[PDB]
């Protein structure tokens, strides 16, 4: 019969996360078909950044902790875990972070780089004092999904890593008016993610994933 | 008073008023590490 294409991307930026996205009105029955598609799509596979391996020259392993600092070592790698970096023209960079006297170590303290963008500078990492100091290396990559350390001399410590960057994903289905047809739906997107990736670009990425899962139908 | 708080001990300052001997008075506490339990499970102190 004859389908109205949507051509369109309205996307309403609130702050860095939960942007609200409205693509265009859609045909009677494609609110639900295909909302409830990109949801799934979104929440499964969205390429991200995450440190998979932070090497710090005065610890063996994650579990004996170190002098001069409040926050034992498994609390400091389980505190990487929530940056939001961000990589343009690079899939793996290695950064540093050396920081001494008693002052709150934070994600703006990393050295800063070209091709590395950190979206959370009140990420507070460790907190050091005047007994001693810290110095680490640390090393992201890109990914898909979850992928734990085992399924990835004695100073290397691995990750667990969530290459992640949506958190939470709902849509709605209204009613759109273009003075051409009478029934007609739109699809509300509420998207949001740790500030990483753009919401206009994720669904063009969302979008691409499901054509080509369809071309090959 | 707590003197200076790092994850292996704990070092405060005892006050004025609470000291039986004509001194000042340090107490000391050491935490204790990852350390084997009678289960095989994990034992370890972390300062508030």
């Amino acid at each position: 019969n004859e389908f109205l294409t949507p051509r369109h991307i309205d996307v309403q930026v609130v702050s860095q996360t939960r942007a609200k996205i409205t693509l265009e009105p859609l045909e009677r029955g494609f609110g639900h078909t295909l909302g409830n598609a990109l949801r799934r799509i979104l929440l499964s596979s969205m390429p991200g950044c995450a440190v998979v391996e932070a090497e710090i020259d005065g610890v063996l392993h994650e579990y004996s902790a170190i002098e001069g600092v409040q926050e034992d070592v498994i609390e400091i790698l389980l505190n990487l875990k929530g940056l939001a970096i961000k990589l343009h023209g690079r899939d793996e960079v290695t950064l540093t972070l050396a920081k001494k006297g008693s002052g709150v170590v934070t994600a703006a303290d990393i050295q800063l780089d070209h091709d590395v963008e950190i979206i959370n500078g009140d990420h507070v990492i460790a907190n050091l004092a005047d007994n001693g100091a810290l110095n680490m290396k640390l090393k992201v990559a890109r990914g898909r999904g979850y992928e734990p350390a085992d399924a990835r001399s004695i100073g290397r410590l691995q990750l667990d890593a969530s290459f992640s960057p949506v958190r939470r994903v709902s849509y709605v289905v209204e009613n759109a008016r273009v003075e051409q047809r009478t029934n007609l739906d739109k699809l509300v997107l509420d998207l949001e993610t740790n500030g990483t990736l753009d919401p206009e670009e994720a669904i063009r990425r969302a979008a691409t994933i499901l054509q080509q899962q369809l071309a090959a139908f | 008073v707590i003197d200076s708080v790092d994850a292996s001990r704990v070092v405060v300052r005892v006050a004025d008023d609470e000291v039986e001997t004509g001194e000042a008075g340090v107490d000391i506490y050491n935490l204790t590490k990852y350390t084997r339990s009678n289960q095989n499970t994990c034992i370890n102190q972390r300062p508030l």
